[PDB]
């Protein structure tokens, strides 16, 4: 409400268009020993310290979890990409690329994000469990989908009568305090009857539900040909920021989109499974846009997702790919990213093979 | 808490059977019958050149028995105000009271003498009997339904006897605690149930419940339901009396002009009410059948009630934010 | 003291501390009936706490039913909704020179919205704070204050 000046927060400003290329002014260079965090090449500890695990479910204490269209993921300093070699001749032939910075997990396994859960939604590592107290809230994976045929599984611990979860995909845009399914977005089914619920609208157009049910999830979206016909290009936003105790990163996420038009991804359908047993089609009809496997949760509601390795009733397809496949492909596509993205900023040119793939 | 300026003189106060009508005494010794609904002075009655200090409604409320100073006592009619009889005593007369289930009888405590129950109809007297024959002063009170009198001496001396043949069919002495006795200021009863109460020099209230009186015989050792007292100031009690429902106790510190309210079963202060520090309180006595509460300090009336949560609070109102509870369906067309 | 003795405190005597009367600002309104001090708990406004998304529906809903929205918003998750079921706060007016202020209180985990005293109030006087009204396109005010924005918007 002032002016196109300094950010609404004097804890980190970011370079403004006026201040072009400015990088995040947060810690100072001066560093001081620590010792935790001095870590070498000799050492084997992964840096990424995962906070301490309580069987009973936990909140992210010091999160600030997305919002307004506002992306938020963990941050690692990585003080060079590394490109060391030996002191050339020619001065002026290699970049470093210091992009300083990476999109770096704190998982050991493709898992249900942190960065993307409501504050009233409560996590048990014990069996990655996800668990709510009022109405219903959602949560999603760290991957997600955009091209291919996947499948995962949603595993139920806990199912009072008044404890109804809801499982199924969706996209970015997705409300995560909503009950997965109230938009146009997310597709989902209610684990009370087998039932397909989006945009709100359950249908019977399904199987029955089991209070004790290993349910297995099929999704198959095209490539992305089909899924976009054009450039899928992913030139990504980064911004760094020190919160309360910890470094964090900023993206810009996707705006609310309009779309009444209905254009469905070719070939791309939801098949649902119990235990393996085919529960049969949820949907046809797919829109574009990138999807995740997302769960809702009502009142102490007890699920949790889980990925092929350790399946089991797993279909013998050599085409579908398990949660932890795709979500290592999503980490080291991201990993690129930052790579391609510090190269434009630091070196000049840019070059990619015969398109196709 | 609201008064009354159509009455001058206010000195003792009566309800009637359903707390419709008040008649108040005045020190020109006349009847004021001030009625509660109309909010105005029903009634003037010519009772006495003598201010009147005792006054009691019949049952079925046509009569009032008024005691003057002149120790002269006289029944009126309440719609006409007549003099239906009237009787003179020695030992100028303390207290007057009609008896509950038979308003031709009405006992009488004078102030040297012993209580006499006398009759309308006939114009006969019958002396109840005194324990320790030198008292010369003794209150003495019929119950609930009038089926026995409750006599309380200066020494702490407690008589019940029937009313009917005065026999004594209970007796015992109140307590200061260690061994002493003291002066009985006052016997109450309550108009619901049995229990009753024991205003006494000691400033402190006794209440007992009278079956257990009954049953604990002649010279015993009841103790009482409740004790209760201004453990702060140790106020004196000008005058106490029950709720109408008799699960409210209120006591009159005319010490500083104020009033004690305590429950019955409990016991607990339920609360108190500051009237004008300059006033001297007098007279006090609540609606029987409603919160309401009338004290005369310094010959003026006031008014104390209680109302409710609404006569504006009544949306459904609450009072402490809701949490909504959130159902299955509820983002589900 | 605690915030929670404080709301107990408050509680306990908000029926006798506060009324409700005709008022030369509008209609009814929320008059001191005892001399309040600064900075203290005047009122709670009680009602129905709900999570922001479902606000619409409700509101929606009123809508459909010509009954006026009483929704005050206690952060960007929750909101008290007092149209159906509130308490005497829903009559307190707005003025450019408040006497009062909203503050949100954590008392065991829920959160209360509650009018406190910008200043030293006094018997009769009437209770009003600053609704902030993000400005619209226009509701006159007739505050009384030589400051009147002459609109909440
Ligand atoms: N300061 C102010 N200036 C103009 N209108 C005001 C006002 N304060 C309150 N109002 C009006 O009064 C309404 C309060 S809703 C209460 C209705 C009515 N006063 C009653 O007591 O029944 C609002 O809709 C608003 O339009
Ligand atoms: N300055 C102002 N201008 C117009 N309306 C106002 C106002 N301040 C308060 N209001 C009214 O306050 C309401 C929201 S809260 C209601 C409090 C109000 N005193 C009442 O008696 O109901 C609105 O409907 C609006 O009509
Ligand atoms: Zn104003
Ligand atoms: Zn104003």
């Amino acid at each position: 409400k002032q002016s196109s000046a300094v950010s609404t927060s004097g804890n980190l400003n970011g370079g403004i268009a006026a201040g072009s290329s400015g990088k995040g002014r947060g810690a100072k260079r001066k560093q001081q020993d620590g010792g935790t965090t001095g870590t070498t090449k000799k050492a084997r500890s992964d840096p990424l310290f995962s906070a301490q695990r309580l069987p009973p479910h936990g909140y992210p204490l010091e999160h600030p979890f997305n919002k307004d269209g506002y992306r938020y993921i963990l941050a690692e300093p990585d003080p060079h990409a590394p490109d060391p070699e030996k002191l050339e001749l020619d001065c002026w032939a290699g970049k470093p690329i210091p992009g300083d910075l990476y999109r770096a997990c704190l998982y050991e396994r493709v898992l249900l994000a942190l960065h993307d859960r409501a504050p009233q939604l409560k996590i048990s590592d014990d069996r990655l469990t996800v668990v709510g107290e009022k109405g219903y809230s959602m949560v999603r994976a760290s991957h997600g989908v955009r091209k291919g045929a996947w499948y995962f599984e949603i595993t139920v611990d806990e199912m009072p009568p008044d404890t109804a979860a809801r499982l199924g995909w969706s996209q970015p845009l997705g409300n995560l305090q909503a009950p997965l399914g109230y938009d146009k977005f997310s597709y989902s089914w209610r684990s009370k009857k087998g039932t397909k619920f989006h945009q709100s609208i359950g249908k019977h157009y399904s199987s029955g539900y089991g209070q004790g049910d290993v349910l297995g999830f099929y999704i198959n979206l095209p490539e992305d040909t089909e899924t976009a016909k054009s450039l899928p290009d992913t030139y990504k936003d980064k911004a760094l920021i020190k919160f309360k105790s910890y470094l964090y990163f900023e993206e810009k996420d996707f705006v609310d989109k309009a779309e009444k038009s209905l254009k469905q991804t070719p070939h791309s359908e939801i098949i649902f499974y119990k235990n393996g047993v085919n529960q049969g089609v949820a949907y046809k009809d797919i829109f574009e846009g990138v999807y995740f496997p997302a769960i809702s949760l009502y009142k102490s509601c007890t699920v949790s997702i889980n990925f092929g390795p350790c399946f089991k009733y797993p279909p013998k397809d050599l085409t579908y790919r398990p949660m932890s496949d795709m979500g290592w492909g999503a980490v080291v596509e991201h990993t690129l990213a930052d790579v391609l993205y510090h190269v434009e900023t630091e070196v000049d040119g840019r070059r990619s093979p015969p398109w196709e793939p | 808490d609201g008064t009354l300026d159509c009455i001058s003189m206010a000195l003792t106060c009566t309800f009637n059977r359903w707390g419709t009508l008040l008649a108040v005494g005045c020190n020109d010794g006349r009847i004021v019958i001030w009625d509660f609904l109309t909010r105005g002075i029903a009634k003037i009655i010519s009772a006495h050149i003598h201010p009147v200090c005792s006054l009691c409604w019949s049952r079925d409320g046509h009569k009032l028995v008024s005691a003057s100073t002149d120790n002269i006592v006289s029944q009126w009619d309440v719609l006409s105000g007549d003099c239906d009889q009237r009787f003179r005593f020695p030992s100028p007369i303390l207290k007057v009271q009609y008896h509950p289930r038979d308003q031709n009888k009405v006992l009488v405590c004078p102030m040297k003498s012993a209580p006499v129950m006398l009759t309308l109809s006939d114009s006969k007297h019958v002396v109840l009997p005194v324990d320790d024959d030198s008292d010369l002063n003794v209150v003495a009170s019929f119950d609930r339904r009038g089926e026995y009198i409750y006599t309380g001496n200066a020494k702490g001396k407690i008589l019940v006897l029937k009313t009917d043949s005065q026999d004594l069919v209970a007796s015992f002495r109140v307590t200061t605690g260690t061994s002493n006795t003291t002066a009985i200021k006052s016997i109450e009863f309550a108009r619901k149930g049995s229990c009753f109460l024991i205003n006494t020099a000691d400033r402190i209230i006794r209440v007992y419940d009278g079956r257990e009186i009954l049953t604990c015989g002649r010279d015993g050792e009841p103790e009482p339901m409740q004790k209760l007292q201004d453990l702060v100031n140790r106020t004196p009690w000008k005058k106490c009396c029950f709720s109408g429902d008799g699960e409210y106790i209120v006591a009159g510190s005319a010490r500083q002009h104020a009033l004690y309210i305590w429950e019955k079963s409990i016991g607990n202060l339920v609360k108190i009410l500051h009237g004008t520090r300059g006033e001297l309180l007098l007279d006090v006595a609540w609606h029987p059948v409603r919160p309401i509460i009338a004290s005369i300090s310094s010959g003026v009336v006031s008014i104390w009630a209680q109302n409710q949560v609404e006569n504006w609070s009544a949306f459904k109102e609450l009072d402490e934010n809701v949490e909504y509870e959130e159902r299955e369906s509820e983002f589900d067309i | 003291l605690p915030m929670p003795m404080r709301f107990r405190h408050l509680k306990k005597t908000s029926k006798e501390a506060v009324g409700v009367y005709r008022s030369p600002i509008h209609g009814r309104g929320l008059f001191c009936k005892r001399n309040i001090d600064a900075g203290e708990m005047v009122i709670e406004y009680a009602g129905i706490v709900i999570r922001s998304i479902l606000t619409d529906k409700r509101e929606k809903y009123y809508d459909s039913k010509g009954i006026g929205c009483y929704m005050f918003r206690i952060d960007d998750s929750e909101v008290v909704d007092a149209t159906m079921h509130g308490n005497a706060a829903r009559f307190i007016n707005h003025s450019c020179e408040p006497n009062c202020y909203s503050r949100v209180i954590n008392i065991d985990g829920q959160k209360h919205i509650v009018i406190f005293a910008m200043r030293k109030i006094y018997r009769g006087e009437e209770l009003t704070y600053d609704y902030k009204f993000p400005i619209e396109d226009k509701l006159p005010c007739n505050c009384g204050a030589k400051k009147c924005r002459k609109f909440l918007n």
